[PDB]
């Protein structure tokens, strides 16, 4: 699942192409600014205020 | 017609319909080249050869 190559392109074609659009597709994370913490601080812990 | 296997490759030993080899000897060469080579990274990442090679 990680080193696609293992995969045979020719005995497993519909599973390889799978994984390669699991890895090329899957949603990337991002972020979003919130809060006020001149008033209210930050509860945020392992992340930035 | 016929290809005689030295070491590795004398493991070979399920239904030939299993490894799906080509039927041409040139094309065959060429199939087995490219798999041991993604075989041979796989084993360098857990033995590398800086310290594993003697």
């Amino acid at each position: 699942f990680m080193n696609i190559q293992l995969i045979s392109p020719i005995d497993a074609p519909i599973l390889r192409q799978w994984a390669e659009i699991i890895h090329r597709y899957w949603p990337n994370p991002s972020q979003i600014r919130y809060g006020a913490p001149n008033v209210f601080g930050s509860a945020n812990l392992f992340t930035p205020p | 017609v016929a290809v005689q296997l030295f070491r590795p490759l004398q493991g070979l030993v399920l239904d030939t319909q299993l490894y799906g080899f080509p039927g041409a000897f040139d094309d065959w060469e060429r199939f087995m080249r490219e798999k041991l080579r993604v075989l041979k990274y796989e084993v360098l990442r857990i033995y590398p050869i800086s310290n594993y090679s003697n």
